[PDB]
């Protein structure tokens, strides 16, 4: 079947989908996959108790 | 003698009606020569899924005798005064019409009457015409044309009875009965609902008076006697897609529901096909034709034929277009041709108009060229419209046309409408419903 209209809907629709919870995280929870300890300025001499990655 | 005058000098057509409830009509000329049948307002669209395809049935057996003469007999009688019979079954119409000399419009009458009246529906007949109604159906299956437009009306009017073939059903035609067939002409062939058409060198008076002596069987009660209203068939924007590659070329009919024969917006939808008109590799006039999709078809090499059409009925229709083309110039076909669609809604000219009511002109002039025509226009015309309509009305109808009125009715019964589709043979080239449905609108 021809891309559209099939899957240009489709896929707008998955997008928005998929938008929901990239912006309810955005913008209810900016920062629940975040390190606190990257709101402390980088610090030669010490290091982080547990240096995990993302 | 001007185009007006011609028309207005033409022989009035004149119809009466007997006391059975049976209607005469007449076009006298001067011609040694005449045709006279009976056209019936019956068809397969009064028959249901029992009895499908009986009226075919009947077409096979009303010329193989009566019960006043055998088939032998009837046919000498006919073949030897140089006499020609033919007829036909469609949906909502069937005609029985002799072509002969106007020296023997009396004994014909007579012979048309005992055809619809007297059908000896032989036993033996009726096993033999089985067989051949079977081979005809296998023929007519190699009509890609012929199977497109009964599938566009399979899927345009699914769930009624203008889905139905003509020629009906296997099974139905394996398992008529002769009392079937015979309920059927007792139903359907009945005064009230036909009528007794003539063209040619023949006397009104004279033609009416054989009708009121063979043309008898009065009715007794209300029942007989009324013309009973069929009950609506709905239509449907829907597709039917039979693929075969196999095939050597690909048949697509795309069509939108029309108005009716009772309605005037007819005679610009009739104006509107002529704009767009028809073509065929043989059209000399090439890459110049007048028509705009005709022209792209030669530039392009979009389809061996195309054409337009607005097949009317009692109270729906029709009006769409039909394209044969090689499997890969399928949807170009189709996007220039919706296209056009799109034009004569928002874009007609007055020129466009002008040549188009011409074309028209001679188009219904042309359809009166000889008894049997002008006989067939009678027929119809009382059937359908209760009434003869003169050249000379139609063309004071089809003057009336122009552009914004093309527009206004083509963008009425066009613009944004879902299509009825019906495809056959290598159709993979053609794209989905969804787009088709897109080119209905802007353009
Ligand atoms: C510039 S530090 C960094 N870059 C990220 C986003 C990354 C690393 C490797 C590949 C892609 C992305 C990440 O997780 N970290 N953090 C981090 C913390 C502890 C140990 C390693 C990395």
């Amino acid at each position: 079947i021809p891309f559209h209209p099939y899957y240009s809907f489709k896929d707008i629709l998955g997008l928005t989908l998929m938008l929901t919870p990239f912006l309810t995280l955005a913008l209810f929870s900016p920062n629940l996959l975040g390190d606190p300890e990257n709101f402390t300025p980088a610090n030669p001499l010490v290091t982080p108790p547990h240096i995990k990655p993302e | 003698a001007t185009y007006a005058q011609t028309l207005q000098n033409i022989p009035e057509t004149n119809v009466t009606t007997l006391d059975n409830g049976l209607r005469v009509a007449s076009e006298e000329s001067s011609q040694p020569t005449c045709t006279v049948g009976v056209w019936i307002g019956a068809g397969s669209r009064y028959e249901n899924e029992k009895n499908n395809g009986a009226g075919y049935f009947v077409e096979h057996l009303a010329f193989k005798g009566t019960k006043k003469r055998p088939c032998a007999a009837f046919e000498k009688e006919v073949e030897s005064m140089g006499a020609h019979f033919n007829g036909y079954t469609s949906r909502e119409q069937t005609a029985f019409y002799i072509k002969a000399l106007s020296k023997d419009m009396p004994k014909v009458v007579e012979l048309l009457a005992d055809v619809v009246q007297n059908c000896a529906l032989e036993e033996s007949q009726i096993e033999k015409e089985r067989g051949v109604i079977l081979q005809e159906l296998k023929e007519m299956d190699n009509d890609m044309t012929n199977v497109t437009f009964d599938y566009l009306h399979a899927t345009a009017f699914q769930g009624t009875a203008l889905a139905r073939t003509v020629e009906g059903t296997t099974e139905n035609i394996k398992h008529l009965t002769r009392a079937d067939l015979a309920s059927y002409i007792d139903t359907h062939f009945k005064a009230p609902r036909m009528v007794l058409a003539a063209a040619g060198g023949i006397s009104h008076k004279e033609l009416v008076d054989a009708a009121r002596q063979h043309f008898s069987g009065v009715s007794f009660t209300y029942k007989e006697d009324a013309v009973p209203i069929l009950p609506r068939c709905r239509f449907t924007g829907s597709e039917i897609r039979a693929r075969d590659d196999a095939l050597p070329v690909a048949h697509v009919a795309l069509a939108v529901e029309g108005p009716g024969w009772a309605d005037p917006d007819n005679v610009v939808l009739h104006v509107a096909n002529a704009i767009i008109g028809r073509y065929d590799r043989t059209f000399g006039g090439g890459k110049h034709l007048s028509s705009r999709l005709a022209a792209l078809a030669v530039e392009h090499k979009l389809c061996h034929s195309f054409q337009t059409f607005n097949t009317s009925y009692s109270d729906t229709g029709l009006f769409g277009f039909h394209f044969v083309a090689d499997p890969l110039s399928i949807d170009d076909m189709m996007f220039c041709a919706q296209g056009e669609w799109m034009r004569l809604c928002t874009s007609t000219t007055e020129s466009e108009v002008k040549r188009a009511k011409n074309h028209l002109r001679s188009a219904m002039v042309a359809q009166l060229d000889g008894t049997t025509p002008v006989c067939e226009t009678i027929g119809s015309h009382l059937l359908n419209y209760g009434r003869r309509i003169s050249l000379e009305e139609w063309d004071s109808r089809i003057s009336a046309v122009d552009a914004r009125m093309v527009r206004d009715v083509c963008s009425k019964y066009i613009y944004d409408k879902c299509p009825a589709l019906a495809a056959v043979g290598p159709i993979e080239q053609l794209l989905d419903y969804n787009r088709i449905r897109s080119g209905m609108y802007w353009i």
